[PDB]
RNA sequence: UUCAUCUAGACAGCCGGACGGUGGCCAUGGAAGUCGGAAUCCGCUAAGGAGUGUGUAACAACUCACCGGCCGAAUGAACUA
RNA sequence: GCAGUCAAGCGUUCAUAGCGACAUUGCUUUUUGAUUCUUCGAUGUCGGCUCUUCCUAUCAUACCGAAGCAGAAUUCGGUAA
């Protein structure tokens, strides 16, 4: 009756498997899956379904998707 | 029980006219000696300790050039109360404190004699 | 107020500006006082100190005895010509305006005080209460 | 009072019961205030500060070596 | 260099509950209750467990993990005055005027009300903060025992009678008088 | 490093620290005692005053008693078969439990485990054990030994000692005219308490050794027989 | 005097100077210096009595 | 600046005032003559020197005023071989117009003999030739001058034999007696200055 | 005052009475002069200086 | 950046040891590592200064430097921008 | 100020080719508060009466901190116009 409840944010994490949403370059609107990190502001991404070639981008570059 | 004290060379007037007799055997050498009270009344004793044994092997200074016989001596007068696996070990702690004294033994530095030992130079009946 | 001096002291009119000789009205041989200070007095710019009933000042004896010219000791005013107010409500003045010669502590060189004396110094200054015949 | 009268208080007396700790922690608190000093005190004051923490600094080195 | 993710590690007893939203935290246990704001520290918590909480700081410099561990210590410091609870005991010390505390209800408030400190004819007035209670003991003569759930509190309200009580214009080598903090301890002892 | 860091504070005095060599000096006198000596015993002296033990390192002259880190005792004698030093002397690497000394000797096994059955001397009841004793400091000026022996036989404790009887002892003492002075009787501990830091410190701040102090000594490796006797005698 | 015993060494924490460099023979004649020096002193005084009365002046307080 | 904080703290020793030096060893156990008959503070434990000053107290005797010191203590050595502190005690005796009390433990318990004691006094007499001197034996209710050695009193009645020196039994423990003793110090310098006064 | 001594004021060491006087000068008179003033001026300041 | 330390256990903490000649010599009211002047060695050691400071009238006690037990993995110093 | 000294550092290639912070030493009227009670070319005309404001580098008043600061007083320092 008596736990500890604390309100967890559920942040979209940047992960590997993590897809992503590229809102602006050549691959606009293209998902894609993040596939290795490289830092804390870039990553290697990989959309092959869509269209998006292997590249290392921006995090500010895409928007993470609930989909993982 | 028992009260050491040093300053000589608790009924307190009674004792220092008793405890004179086991001193001044030393010729004014500071000497510690213990008190042995049994209900009210000490008896004097006079110490085995190595500053005091090394002055009576010659304000003032010591230059000593005391002989090595005397050193082993004043160390095998306090073997049961040190520290030391060997009488070479002892005569070097007596060796120490003549060294702190400032007299020379057998007409040298007193220090070389601990070199003399270690490199068997110098031999010590055991 | 000043050493010596019983309380505090109330206002009184200023009667005795620097510069101004006043009488002696003790016996100590000084035949009239020259005010060249006044205790307690405020630093207003152009105005002089100035002394009243009651108040210490520093004075020196002008005329009289020799032993006691050419030396500046401090005195308290006894009388004064300018008219003040007592609280039960009159203005009064005297005929002149006179002091007595003080040690710093409030005591009376002279052993006593010809002529009358106001009751705002006697009452002040216990010594001079003690040394005059004759108050307000 | 005559003769080291205060030792003799700290002796008969003792000193403040917090004697001990505030003492210690004003000695802990100086490592900070040091830096404050040396980041706030402004003109001449702040010259004369790093003159003599320099001069503090060289007695030290000279101390050690 | 960001860290990560840097992480401390707060453990709930057996008896607590803490409830955590919008890092306002509530923390009830035997004791009572406390609740404290951290709405001005960018920190992040997580139940991992009934018995442990995680308190996380995403990408942070090297003042910003420096409140970690603050924030980690508080709710700690919460959760030993609602297990434990806090007694700060003051003793007061005088060589010729004997203080005089007493405990005065003054306008609907508690009031500590200290009287003939070194022979002031002043009344000197310390509040008594909430939840902080005053107590004299007796079996030791001249001696102040301070009890919360709030370390904060109880700490606060010590150090204001030990600084109602400041000795000035004196030499305080020789003018020993004050009330002093003698010990900070658990009211609870043992467990 | 950055900056805003604790200043390492040093001082000006004589000795330095050791280094690695001394290590290396305790694992190569260890290995050669091992090879000369027959009976290694480990033994435990976990708080041990050290005049007890030179005065147990001098009650005999022809065996060595070697004392150390225990990891490298340990790795001097091996921690497994792989890495060890003589044939079944990893069971002995196992066994060093703490503060442990090596007994490398050739005194029979009987002689060294009743001496060591058998040696006892006070020390103080130093804490996180069993109380001997209970001693209540008395009302009044507290004197040296705290009542243990009379007070026209003890000089009053130095008023100096104060602030540490007040604040890390919490005894609530007073200063009365430069004497340390409790109003009521303090009991500092009862027999059979389980001795926290501050009850230690304050028995052995009045001289109280009424506890005693006896190696625990545990198995010994036999070299010839190239076999450990799992001895204890706690 | 500085070159043999130094200020630190005459005065302070760490003085050194524990007897008078200059003790007399004897108890008798550092009595006799004694009383020479009172009767010095107090006849002294007595002259500059003949100097002064502004020492009195100042128990009446005029300069 | 240490002369200066040492300095404003000495004593305010009057050597004109009606002063009373205490000489020998008063100052025995919990007992000390200067906490005794005046008001001041004077530690007492014994060792040799437990104060390296002078300490003054005063008090009221026939509605006059009268100042007491404490002096540091003496040695039986050589002038030539005093120190610092005892030339304290020795300038006090030799300046100060008082009446030198000498006191004497027949006790065990101040660490000297009793010929030690007198030979001190024999030693510090000429220090005397000038004042009036008292001769004060202590803590009689812990010695029994009934009992009291025949050579020991052989000394003792050899001490009268300076003049002006006349010796008193006293006990610390019985206020009655030090104020005695402290009433007829005063008394034999009120005569003195009173002799000196009215010449 | 003949018997007592408590009143000589405080002393302090060399380099803080360097410090308080030369403090003292730098504070309580004026600290600015421009070269191109008169050298009655200048010489005034200097002078007051020292 | 350079150098150094580190599962032969690093940094920080508690806890323990911190000894024996020895209260070394001189000094003096006292001076026992710690008011001072010069020595500053030996033994036993895992380590422990003829002592880093608080302390005592002297001692006592505490302390560090130095070892060791617990813990477990990186840390310290000087410099440069 | 001049002339030295030392050397944290610098140069570097050679640390003796040289620089060089801090620190320090010699010079300035006699070691016992006596004198040294002691004056020596401003090529300058600015200065007072009234009256206002600003500066802080604070004399006082306010509050603090450090001192042998017992008290009283004082000294040094901080905020402060």
């Amino acid at each position: 009756s008596t736990d500890s409840i604390v309100k967890a944010s559920n942040w979209r994490l940047v992960e590997v498997g993590r897809v992503v949403l590229i809102k602006k370059g050549q691959s606009a609107g293209k998902l894609a899956a993040i596939v290795e990190i490289i830092d804390q502001k870039k990553v290697l991404i990989d959309g092959p379904k869509a269209g998006v070639p292997r590249q290392a981008i921006n995090l500010g570059q895409v928007v993470l998707t609930p989909l993982t | 029980k028992y009260l050491y004290l040093r300053a000589v060379g608790l009924s307190p007037k009674k004792v220092g006219e008793d405890i004179a007799k086991a001193t001044k055997e030393f010729k004014g050498i500071k000497v510690t000696v213990q008190l042995k009270i049994q209900n009210r009344q000490a008896a004097a004793s006079v110490v085995p300790s190595a500053s005091s044994l090394v002055i009576t092997a010659l304000n003032v200074k010591h230059s000593g050039n005391i002989q090595l016989d005397e050193i082993i001596e004043i160390a095998r007068q306090m073997r049961d109360k040190s520290f030391g696996r060997t009488l070479a070990s002892v005569t070097k702690e007596i060796l120490g404190t003549a060294q702190s004294v400032g007299c020379r033994v057998d007409f040298k530095n007193p220090h070389d004699i601990i070199e003399g030992i270690n490199a068997g130079e110098i031999e010590i009946p055991e | 107020s000043g050493n010596g001096a019983q309380g505090t002291k109330f206002r009184i009119s200023l009667g005795l500006p620097v510069g101004a000789i006043m009488n002696c009205a003790d016996n100590s041989g000084a035949r009239n006082l020259y005010i060249i200070a006044v205790k307690g007095s405020g630093s207003r710019l152009n105005r002089l100190p100035a002394a009243s009933l009651g108040d210490m000042v520093m004075a020196t004896v002008k005329k009289g005895k020799p032993e006691l010219r050419k030396k500046v000791m401090p005195a308290i005013v006894v009388r004064q010509a300018k008219s003040w107010r007592r609280r039960d409500g009159v203005f009064l003045y005297f005929e002149d305006n006179a002091g007595v010669i003080a040690n710093p502590k409030g005591e009376m060189k002279g052993s006593a005080i010809t002529g009358p004396v106001g009751k705002e110094c006697a009452d002040l200054w216990p010594r001079v209460a003690s040394n005059s015949g004759v108050v307000v | 009072p005559q003769n080291d009268y205060i030792e003799r208080h700290i002796k008969q007396h003792g000193k403040r019961l917090d004697h001990e700790e505030r003492k210690r922690k004003r000695e802990a608190r100086e490592s900070h205030k040091i830096s404050e000093r040396a980041q706030k005190l402004t003109g001449w004051k702040g010259k004369q500060f790093a003159k003599k923490r320099y001069a503090e600094k060289v007695s030290m080195r000279k101390k050690i070596k | 260099m960001k860290y990560i993710q840097t992480e401390q590690q707060i453990e709930v007893p057996e008896g607590v509950t803490v409830s955590i939203k919008s890092r306002i935290v509530k923390v009830v246990g035997p004791r009572g209750t406390l609740t404290k704001n951290l709405k001005h520290i960018d920190v992040t918590f997580t139940k991992v467990n009934n018995q442990l909480i995680k308190v996380a700081v995403h990408n942070g410099g090297r003042k910003h993990v420096a409140a970690l561990r603050t924030v980690k210590s508080l709710v700690d410091n919460m959760i030993t005055g609602v297990t434990k609870g806090y007694k700060y005991k003051m003793r007061y010390v005088y060589a010729h005027f004997p203080i005089n505390v007493n405990i005065v209800e003054k306008d609907g408030a508690k009031f500590i009300e200290v009287r003939n400190f070194l022979g002031d004819k002043k009344i000197r007035n310390v509040p008594v903060r909430d939840g902080v209670t005053i107590e004299f003991s007796t079996n030791v003569k001249d001696e102040i025992v301070l009890s919360g759930n709030s370390v904060e509190d109880v700490s606060q309200n010590a150090a204001d009678l030990q600084q109602i009580c400041r000795v000035r214009n004196k030499d305080i080598r020789k003018f020993l008088d004050g009330i002093y903090v003698s010990h900070k301890g658990f009211i609870t002892e043992d467990l | 490093m950055p900056r805003s860091k604790r200043s390492k504070l040093v001082t000006l005095a004589q000795t330095d620290k050791k280094g690695r060599e001394n290590k290396e000096r305790i694992f190569d006198e260890v290995r050669e005692a091992l090879d000369t000596y027959r009976y290694v015993w480990v033994l435990h002296l976990d708080d041990v005053r050290t005049p007890v033990l030179q005065e147990i390192r001098t009650s005999w002259a022809g065996s060595k008693l070697i004392m150390g880190k225990r990891k490298v005792l340990q790795k001097a004698l091996g921690e497994k078969r792989e890495e060890e030093y003589k044939e079944n002397l990893y069971q002995l690497s196992k066994l060093c439990s703490g503060v442990t000394g090596l007994l490398f000797t050739d005194e029979d096994v009987n002689t060294v485990k009743e001496y060591f059955k058998s040696y006892v001397r006070s020390d103080y009841s130093r804490p996180n054990t069993k109380a001997p004793l209970t001693f209540t400091i008395p009302e009044g000026i507290v004197y040296s030994r705290g009542g243990q022996i009379p007070a026209e036989e003890d000089v009053p404790m130095i008023h100096s000692l104060e602030p540490t009887m007040r604040n890390k002892f919490e005894i609530p003492t007073k200063i009365k005219a430069g004497k340390i002075t409790i109003d009521s009787p303090y009991l500092v501990c009862t027999e059979g308490e389980k001795l926290d830091v501050r009850q230690a410190l304050i028995l052995k701040q009045f001289g109280i050794a009424a506890s005693e102090f006896k190696v625990k000594v545990s198995a010994y490796y036999d070299n010839d027989s190239s076999t450990v006797e799992s001895t204890n005698i706690n | 005097i500085l070159d043999t015993e130094s200020y630190a060494d005459a005065f302070g924490p760490k003085a050194q100077r524990k007897r008078p460099r200059l003790a007399a023979s004897n108890l008798e004649d550092l009595v006799k210096a004694t009383n020479e020096d009172i009767t010095k002193y107090e006849e002294k005084q007595v002259l500059d009595a003949t100097l002064g009365g502004n020492q009195e002046d100042k128990e009446n307080g005029w300069t | 600046e240490q002369v200066r904080q040492h300095i404003g703290r000495l004593p305010s020793i009057d050597p004109n005032t009606r002063t009373l030096l205490i000489c020998g060893y008063p100052n025995v156990g919990k007992s000390s003559f200067l906490r005794c008959i005046t008001k001041s503070d004077v530690d007492v434990q014994p060792y040799a020197f437990t104060t390296k000053s002078l300490y003054v107290g005063h008090f009221d005797y026939k509605y006059l005023r009268f100042q007491a010191i404490d002096t540091p203590g003496i040695l039986d050595r050589p002038t030539e071989e005093m120190n610092n502190i005892e030339m304290q005690s020795i300038y006090a005796i030799a300046h100060l117009r008082s009446c030198v009390l000498y006191f004497m433990d027949l006790s065990e318990q101040c660490g000297f003999t009793i010929e030690a004691q007198v030979k001190l006094f024999h030693s510090i007499k000429p220090l005397f030739a000038n004042k009036s001197v008292m001769v004060v034996i202590n803590k009689t209710d812990i010695i029994r001058p009934e009992d009291l050695d025949e050579e020991r009193a052989q000394l003792l009645e050899s001490v009268k034999e300076v003049p002006g020196v006349e010796i008193m039994t006293s006990s610390c423990q019985l206020e009655e007696n030090v104020m005695e003793v402290r009433n007829k110090a005063c008394e034999k310098l009120l005569a003195s200055r009173i002799e000196n006064k009215l010449k | 005052m003949q018997l007592s001594w408590k009143d000589i004021p405080t002393v302090a060491p060399a380099n803080d009475l360097l410090d308080i006087v030369l403090n003292r000068t730098q504070r309580k008179t004026p600290t600015v002069i421009r070269p191109g003033f008169k050298i009655t001026r200048i010489r005034a300041f200097y002078m007051r200086k020292v």
